[PDB]
């Protein structure tokens, strides 16, 4: 099970580095910067499409997998939420394609790309639902093979998209990578025969829909905080300097997201299920502290190694046209430690399913990101964004400990 | 760092000319550069500058489209390729430097300066 | 950062002619794929003409083919657009655009989103 997840995370990382490298070598810092706001929208779609209930889907599919009547209502209401929201999403993308292009790119020259997303997001919503269902039925193999195939065809789709369409093709490729996974997930769901197909018939259970709505509010809150913040910050950096300067700072985040993904799963399936079962404050503190005793030195060592080979990392994963960001590593990699450090406090809020505290944590990150950006970015450029990213999580980590200590007492 | 300029001289209207600023010192990649012009008896004015990362360049209205500023970090040289020269460009040209800078129009935002080179253009 | 400056435009009688020039301040100007785009109030920027970065191959919109001509002068970092046989359907804000060959692909040479560097735009108006 956990080795299936490792296989998925590995192929996903390798393919992500591969497509990230090809995008860098082909379109340079201007392309990496211009594409970042578009890549921010795709990940949000993976978070907030099909009502963003797929975390709750897997939880309740496994909870009611023994009761056939309640299992059918869970999958049935999940398909209904996906169908309704995927269709409304399509209408939103065809009618507001120009204003969405403006917010993401600064001009309306990407309307056709935004309108095409209306069809692409359907594969993301339906694909992630089929993956969530396979996770709920404890099918780690069917989940992993679907992700591996989806990553393999995503590289093929991205290569053909950018060769034909140019830069806007490469952007379409970045959306097609998570959307095409619905092809192997569907084929795997069929032949593995774990889930009856009639269960996918859209029905509506007001009980499960309201409970699954709480997962929708989480994705809603998540999608309109840090993504919105990072969008305005890259836009302000581009306006005061250039999109080429945004790609300098974007290359730093793109390099860190590689090793920061494997460490994420090291305290995801190992920490989140454990923090849910425990109920005593002493036992909560005994695992919050002991998780930091492993997570902090692990990211510190990994990030320090990246800074030790900052020149090699730039040359390897990107191009020597990104050499200017070697000075950004010290500030961003520090902020990475404090950000992942505060993740332990974030997964504690998710384990308690506290919407109140989840809202407070996301807006805290959003605010600190916005204040520190209006001061650093207009003066220091990409270094200002890397300094705002570090100043944010230096304060946010310290606030997270104070909030935890008050809550602990 | 120390800046030593060259490349100026007397040219006719409409011809090109390239000015070179040789920076002598270490960590020249972390330094942003700017080109300034000065009329006899008037203050120094902004012509062009490059961001210290080398991704962004800034030009004045009377300059944009005509002159091009670039850098060669292998030789620690900064260039000002002037193309459609006109008598209005007749001045003394200074190259300036600033650590983690190069995005200002004011001369006070530049620490190190060059000796200056005279560019005169007739007709 | 390649920056473009438009020059030209203004009033012109129907059937007449007009020349439009774009000047670029940047390095290795001959490496760039250069193009002309136009746009009416509210519409998306529409392709007009494009000139390659190597042999100088040109490409024109179906609505300007035969009337408009694009050309480049790499020694002066400028491109040109000669517009002949102007009709009221050519009243737009014309913009020059620069990009590298990889951004265009094989079929993406006419989409404005494949061009990251743009000029200021100049107004062109045809009478009747």
């Amino acid at each position: 099970a956990s080795l299936w997840t490792a296989a998925s995370t590995l192929v996903k990382i390798g393919a992500g580095l591969l497509v990230g490298k090809l995008l860098a070598v082909s379109f340079g810092p201007a392309g990496l910067g211009l594409a970042a706001n578009f890549r921010q929208l795709i990940t949000v779609l993976g978070v907030l499409a099909g009502a963003g209930i797929f975390n709750g889907v897997t939880k309740y599919v496994a909870q009611y997998h023994d009761n056939p009547q309640q299992l059918r209502r869970v999958v049935g209401t999940s398909s209904a939420m996906v169908l309704g929201f995927s269709t409304l999403m399509a209408l939103v993308f065809v009618l507001a394609a120009a204003p969405i292009s403006q917010g993401l790119f600064g001009n309306t020259d990407y309307q056709g790309l935004v309108r095409l997303v209306a069809l692409v997001q359907m594969g993301i919503a339906w694909g992630n639902l089929l993956l969530a269902l396979m996770k709920g039925f404890r099918d780690a193999a069917g989940n992993a093979l679907s992700l591996i195939v989806g990553s393999l065809i995503g590289v093929l789709a991205y290569y053909v998209s950018y060769r034909l369409g140019g830069y806007e093709g490469a952007l379409l490729g970045l959306a097609l990578i998570p959307a095409l996974v619905v092809i192997p997930a569907a084929i795997m769901l069929i032949k593995r025969g774990v889930i009856p197909l009639s269960y996918l018939k859209p029905s509506w259970d007001n009980g499960l829909a309201g409970q699954l709505s709480k997962f929708t509010l989480m994705a809603l809150i998540t999608s309109v905080t840090l993504p919105v913040a990072y969008i305005m910050m890259r836009k302000l950096l581009a306006a005061q300097y250039s999109w080429d300067e945004v790609g300098i700072w974007q290359g730093v985040s793109s390099i860190s997201d590689a090793y920061l993904q494997f460490i994420t799963a090291s305290f995801s399936v190992y920490l989140l299920p454990t923090l849910s079962r425990l109920t005593e404050k002493r036992d909560i503190t005994r695992e919050v502290v002991k998780s930091l005793k492993f997570v902090l030195p692990a990211v510190a060592a990994a990030s320090f190694t990246v800074w030790l080979l900052r020149d090699f990392a730039i040359w390897l994963l990107l191009s020597n046209k990104f050499t200017a960001m070697r000075d950004l590593f010290a500030w961003q990699l520090v902020g990475d430690v404090l950000k992942v450090g505060a993740y332990v406090f974030g997964y504690l809020v998710i384990a308690k399913a506290s919407l109140r505290f989840y809202i407070l944590a996301e807006v805290s990150q959003f605010t600190l990101l916005m204040v520190f950006a209006h001061w650093l970015i207009p003066a220091h450029g990409a270094l200002g964004a890397a300094q705002a990213y570090m100043a944010t999580y230096i304060v946010y980590f310290s606030l997270c400990c104070g909030v935890f200590l008050l809550w602990r007492r | 760092v120390q800046l030593v300029e060259s490349g100026g001289g007397l040219v006719q209207a409409g011809d090109s000319l390239t000015l070179s600023c040789a920076a002598s010192g270490r960590t020249a990649y972390r330094y942003g550069m700017g080109w300034f012009r000065q009329h006899p008896g008037k203050e120094r004015e902004f012509v062009a500058s490059i961001w210290w990362t080398g991704t962004t360049t800034y030009y004045a209205d009377s300059v944009k489209g005509r002159f091009t500023i670039s850098r060669d970090d292998v030789k620690n040289m900064v260039y000002l390729q002037m193309n459609s020269l006109k008598p209005e460009d007749t001045a003394v040209y200074y190259c300036a430097a600033k650590f983690y800078g190069g995005n200002s129009k004011r001369p006070g935002d530049y620490a190190y300066w060059g000796q200056g080179t005279q560019v005169t253009v007739s007709s | 950062q390649v920056q473009l400056v438009e020059s030209g435009g203004g009033l012109v009688q129907a059937g007449g002619s007009l020349g439009l020039s774009c000047a670029a301040s940047g390095r290795t100007f001959s490496n760039y794929v250069m193009a002309w785009f136009r746009q009416a109030p509210g519409k998306e920027r529409e392709f007009v003409a494009r000139i390659s970065e190597s042999r100088g191959t040109t490409d024109y919109a179906d609505s300007v083919k035969g009337r408009f001509t694009i050309s480049r002068d790499n020694a002066k970092n400028t491109i040109y657009l000669q517009m002949n046989s102007l009709n009221p359907g050519d009243t737009a804000v014309y913009s020059c655009a620069a990009t590298l060959p990889a951004w265009t692909g094989i079929i993406g040479g006419r989409r404005p989103g494949n061009y990251p560097y743009w000029g200021q735009g100049t107004q062109v108006t045809v009478s009747s």
